């Protein structure tokens, strides 16, 4: 029944924005300045940065910078556990498969959602309430330069597919409901949810995007490719973490890291 | 391990 297949795709929908404090549409909308707000604080230098500590935030800059990312990571993690619970039939599964599903899917999740607070010349960070530039972020001294320049070159490439927050949010159930994670206990169930969420994801792409056949298809390879520029970030993640002394990774992030094999 | 995300998904 394609009803209770609208009302799953529904249900997600309105648990992503319970969740999910900053939209993609909330997002736009501040970009776009339709919103009359206080436009965001722009970050452009290590100049701006440090006229704008009090705006964003309620060692030397690039370690500053990689610290506060961390921060934002811990966060959005909690937000995407609080979204994960609200997937039909997720706090049922085995408590150690939730895990598992969490710590490989919130960062594939992170990406995905990065993109919607980014576009060519930046990402919005704090709520909106900053605007830090693409071509600052890129700069910065290496290994940290290259740390970031990544996550917007996924968001260019997959803001030309221009989903919406309603499909964002069953894009990301599908994600964290993934069978194939190392360590699963109790993979069918898991499938049968997945399997679920992407008729749910299908049905949603074909009456949102009635002009893109392509769409599905084109979703289902963005979730490899995450996987790919997932390992790539934890590799990169490595060298950071044993060649810059004074790097301390907040106690989630170890856990989330920690034998990610 | 994991200690942190048995919290969250417990809380
Ligand atoms: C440029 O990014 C940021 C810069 C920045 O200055 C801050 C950010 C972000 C931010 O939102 N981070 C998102 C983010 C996270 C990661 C993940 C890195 C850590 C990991 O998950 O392994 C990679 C990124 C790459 C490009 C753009 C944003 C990325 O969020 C922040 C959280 C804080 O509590 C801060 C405090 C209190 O000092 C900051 O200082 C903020 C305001």
């Amino acid at each position: 029944e394609s009803a209770d297949l609208r009302a799953l795709a529904k249900h997600l929908y309105d648990s992503y924005i319970k969740s999910f404090p900053l939209t993609k549409a909330k997002a736009r909308a501040i970009l776009t300045g339709k919103t009359t707000d206080k436009s965001p604080f722009v970050i452009y230098d290590m100049n701006s940065l440090m006229m704008g500590e009090d705006k964003i935030k309620f060692k030397e800059v690039a370690i500053r910078i990689f610290q506060g990312c961390q921060f934002r990571s811990v966060e959005a993690v909690q937000e995407i556990t609080e979204y994960a619970k609200s997937i039909p039939g997720f706090v049922n599964l085995d408590l150690n498969d939730q895990v598992t599903l969490l710590k490989y899917g919130v960062h594939e999740i992170i990406y995905t959602m990065l993109a919607s607070l980014m576009n060519k010349d930046g990402v919005l960070i704090s709520e909106g309430q900053g605007f830090m530039t693409r071509e600052f972020l890129k700069s910065l001294r290496k290994p940290f330069g290259d740390f970031m320049e990544p996550k917007f070159e996924f968001a260019v490439k997959f803001n030309a597919l221009e989903l919406d927050d309603s499909d964002l949010a069953i894009f990301i159930a599908v994600i964290i409901l993934s069978g194939d994670r190392p360590g699963l206990l109790n993979v069918k169930p898991i499938e049968d949810i997945q399997d679920n969420l992407l008729q749910a994801l299908e049905l949603q792409l074909k009456l949102n995007h009635p002009e893109s056949s392509q769409l599905f298809a084109k979703l289902l390879q963005k979730m490899t490719d995450l996987r790919q520029i997932v390992t790539e970030h934890v590799q990169l993640l490595q060298v950071i973490k044993k060649t810059e002394t004074d790097m301390s990774l907040h106690p989630l992030l170890q856990e989330i890291y920690k034998d990610l094999y | 391990r994991h200690k942190i995300l048995h919290r969250l998904l417990q809380e």
